[PDB]
């Protein structure tokens, strides 16, 4: 889902490894509000063609 | 495998590539020593074929073999010893700036001479002096030379930016903007194919001798035609003019540049990234 | 491979999908070298040049100045051509579909040739996509140089007509037996024009000064003709040399120069190149790895590299 | 050892060759071999992976395409043990009329 | 690379296995890629065409038909051989034995038919299971196309006789072509059918544009700019020529198709084009007669 998404994003990189002063540091992130404008959400596309939705009104 | 490396240690009589930049289109000097033979023979005898005998032996004055044998030719000593030769004066001679300054125009007389000289008797420059590679190491001694300058495929112009982290190493100069000819104006996206054409006029400019670089998205069969088309130096009549080889493919027209800064201004074409498939020459018409 | 790709641009006939399925190991003249492109510039559609159609001596000169490519594998969304020009270097063998009514041999040379075969048209048709599509066919080449002498000389005949109207038709071919027939159609002149010029300006070069003294021994040669079996097997019937029995005339200049080995330098030089530079240039081998003698018609051939 | 009937009469003397006679083994190929896709190379060392079980579930038919090529080289010796032996029994084997 | 094995057959003498030991490197020819051959597709036995022995016509169809393989590391019981053709270009370094010229450190080699030199050199036999391994010679393309015209050259003053052709200077050395004792009384005869090819092309061709042109420009664009790049050259081969010789359509361009296919042929035959590349490093840049090279796949 979330946990498990970048689960094997990690794995997969690892895999393919074996294929005069400070202040030199910033800090960031970027969530929270990165989802309530988003607004919906289906996680996990697999190998697909074709999203149909029909509306019924 | 990708990478390679090739090394040939000849004499900094020739190239000096000390003196040279990073990025030169070296050529080798394959069959050095050769040429009273061939003088004598294959032209026909209104030629007086005691010319070459002299001619060269004039060149290795200015430059006894020994151990060393000579070769490894630059890109900068035809172009300039061919500036008074074809049709660009001032532009191809500030190629001559170049190579004075920091190579000597003593090699060159002897060698502008040879290039009215081998085209005089039919020996004429292609095969000769065949295609060696970009100039990759230059770990020559002092009066001495030992180059790697590898031949053999894309790994030549791949091998520039794994070397150095900052700016590019190499990224294969046209050493002239007289040079790197514009053909194909026609301009469309695609993959560049670039060759070493030798331009020849017998005996209406007395034996002119050419060096530079053609751009093309073009096959070799579309290059034949190609060399037939667009020459004003048809006015001949002896033959075989126009000999061309494959200097490889640019796997990009997005690279090319306009530059006047090297190493003297001089103007230079950067060309980052090249296939470099080695071709053969042909010479027929 | 250094890979590139052709999409399917706009629709699909549900059954045509699948004739783009049939169709691998085909080629494709693509004439550039994209990352991506439509598959507009891929039909015959733009094989027509500006309101005309090629001749198959013009297809000829129309697959001169494009780009052959090696259909690799075959997606709903793309088609992934490997550029025979370039991307030639494979150990893996990217494979070919061999589409000709000729058993090849392991060993030859392939070259392509328009589809020009009476019965093996290679016409596919695209409906929703209006275009057409005519495969080149793969042949040995020996056999490809015995087709290109026929056409041109078959178009040398639409320029005189003067002998009456049963000609030799050059229209039967010979492999080991196999009478072949092509289509005889349509000749359009400057494609059979521009073809016999070079045939014409070629064969000047070829000629030179000690090549003179070779055309004396031309009574030296009937005399092998009654006396062995290998030179009057040489000897063709339908031949000139035959005709033409029914001299170093002097003018020695200096006599060190080789006049008889430069006769035969000039002579290779442009006399020797008459399949290649009429036709297309020969780039793909035939070469089985499990031993394989001869790869059936429909097979899929690895293709090695340049002969 | 052969046997010796050993004579009577002056005819000379029979005399037992014990000899060592020797052979010669042969060399053979028996060669098999069998494809892989373009895919499967990722699947099967654990490259081209996610969380759906739809990963998992192609790579589980390449573990299904293995596991029948497998048993098809290694019965393919058993298969080409017995085809040797009809080729050394017939290149040994004279034609029973003579 | 993807290296191939060529097995050893049965019973063969310590000379025949130092037979073996003399050829690590050289060059072998092999109809298919089988992972696994036999020696039997490997000998000059193995060149039969026709029933008989092939001349240098008949191993030049098969030097350029069949495939080159390079002996890397010889063996008991097999070859070892990483071959030539697999592989893609300037990979896969091999190791050459030199023939008396150079092989400088470029000029991409070139097999070729071994009677152009010493022909019962290389033609080397085994001798209990009596087959003979003749290697082709590996010459660089300007002089590989040197001599091969030359000794059909010569075979012409040997066809039908009333310079001397064989000095041909290297760049240095001075290569003696004949080695006469022998070995030119059977270049004539084993070069036999091979100048006939090259002379029946060409008075087929000039006996046939003589009759071509001339029933052609009457029979535009062509008509004019067909002396236009041979004004004084084809006209003037037309005063030479036509008068000292002799001189019909239906026939004619049926024999057009006929000597261009033989022309066809010739192009596959002759002119011996690159399989390999000298691009070596860190050598001395110039290889000499028995020393090893670094060979590298693609031209």
């Amino acid at each position: 889902e979330v946990a498990s998404h970048r689960r094997l994003f990690d794995f997969f990189a690892a895999v393919r490894s074996d294929e005069c002063n400070t202040l030199s540091l910033v800090r960031f992130l970027e969530l929270g509000l990165s989802v309530a404008c988003v607004c919906t959400k289906f996680p996990e596309l697999a190998y697909m063609n074709e999203g149909r939705v029909q509306f019924e009104v | 495998p990708r990478y390679h490396l090739t090394r040939q240690v000849t004499l900094t009589d020739l190239c000096q590539p000390n003196a040279e930049r990073a990025g030169a289109l070296l050529l080798a000097l394959r069959h050095p020593t050769d040429l009273p033979h061939l003088a004598r023979h294959r032209a026909p005898p209104g030629r007086q074929t005691e010319r070459l005998a002299e001619a060269w032996g004039q060149l290795l004055e200015a430059s006894e073999s020994g151990c060393a044998r000579a070769g490894l030719v630059s890109f900068n000593f035809l172009v300039a010893a061919c500036a008074a030769a074809y049709d660009a004066r001032d532009a191809a001679e500030a190629v001559r700036a170049h190579i004075t300054t920091n190579y000597a125009g003593a090699r060159l007389d002897r060698f502008s001479e040879c290039l009215r000289a081998m085209v005089h008797t039919h020996v004429f420059p292609h095969e000769v002096m065949r295609f060696f590679g970009g100039l990759v190491s230059w770990v020559t001694q002092d009066e001495l030379a030992s180059v790697t300058a590898v031949c053999s495929g894309p790994q030549e112009a791949t091998h520039t930016g794994h070397p150095g982290r900052p700016c590019s190493a190499v990224t294969i100069p046209a050493c002239a903007f007289v040079d790197l000819d514009a053909e194909l104006c026609l301009g469309g996206p695609g993959a560049a194919f670039l060759y070493l054409v030798f331009t020849y006029r017998q005996c209406r400019d007395q034996e002119l001798c050419c060096v530079y670089v053609v751009k093309s998205q073009l096959p070799p069969r579309g290059l034949e035609a190609a060399l037939e088309r667009l020459f004003g130096r048809l006015r001949i009549t002896t033959c075989t003019y126009a000999a061309f080889a494959e200097l490889g493919v640019m796997p990009d027209d997005s690279p090319r540049c306009l530059h006047r800064t090297e190493r003297v201004g001089v103007p230079v074409v950067i060309l980052e990234g090249v296939v470099w498939r080695p071709g053969g020459w042909r010479a027929c018409a | 491979c250094f890979e590139a790709d052709i999409a399917i641009p706009s629709g699909i006939s549900r059954p045509d999908a699948a004739a783009l399925q049939r169709c691998e190991g085909r080629v494709v003249f693509l004439p550039t070298i994209r990352r991506q492109l439509a598959l507009a510039d891929v039909a015959h559609e733009s094989f027509v040049s500006g309101g005309v159609s090629p001749d198959t001596l013009g297809l000829l000169l129309a697959y001169r100045r494009r780009f052959p490519a090696v259909i690799t594998r075959v997606l709903p969304t793309r088609i992934v051509a490997c550029p025979v020009d370039l991307g030639l270097t494979h150990a893996g063998t990217v494979n070919l579909r061999n589409t000709s009514p000729v058993d090849l041999c392991n060993g030859d040379p392939v070259s392509l040739v328009p589809p020009v075969f009476e019965g093996q048209a290679t016409d596919v048709r695209l409906e929703s996509l209006d275009l057409t599509l005519r495969f080149p066919v793969p042949l040995p080449t020996p056999l490809a140089r015995e087709i290109v002498a026929r056409l041109v000389a078959r178009g040398i005949r639409d320029l005189n007509p003067r002998t009456p109207g049963e000609l030799p038709d050059l229209n039967v071919l010979y492999y080991n037996g196999a009478r072949l027939s092509l289509v005889a159609d349509v000749q359009q002149l400057a494609s059979v024009n521009t073809e016999l010029r070079s045939l014409v300006l070629n064969m000047v070069y070829s000629i030179t000064e000690g090549t003179t003294l070779i055309l004396t021994l031309i009574p030296r040669l009937l005399a092998l003709s009654a006396q062995d079996g290998y030179v009057n097997a040489l000897l063709q019937m339908q031949s000139v040399t035959r005709e033409a029995a029914q001299a170093p005339m002097l003018m020695q200049d200096g006599e060190r120069r080789l006049p008889l080995y430069e006769a035969l330098v000039a002579w290779l030089a442009h006399a020797g190149q008459l399949g290649d530079i009429l036709a297309l240039a020969p780039a793909v081998r035939v070469c089985t790895f499990d031993g394989a003698a001869v790869v059936q018609s429909g097979d899929m051939a690895p293709v090695i590299r340049y002969p | 050892h052969q046997p010796l009937i050993a004579r009577d009469g002056p005819h000379p003397v029979e005399q037992p060759v014990h000899n060592y006679m020797t052979k010669v083994i042969d060399r053979r190929a028996l060669n098999a071999a069998f494809s892989l896709a373009t895919e499967a190379i990722a699947l099967l060392t654990g490259e081209a992976l996610d969380g759906t079980g739809i990963s998992l579930h192609r790579q589980l038919r390449a573990i299904q395409q293995l596991a029948r090529n497998v048993q098809a080289v290694l019965g393919a010796f058993e298969r080409g043990t017995a085809d040797q032996m009809l080729h050394v029994l017939l290149e040994k084997a004279p034609p029973l009329a003579l």
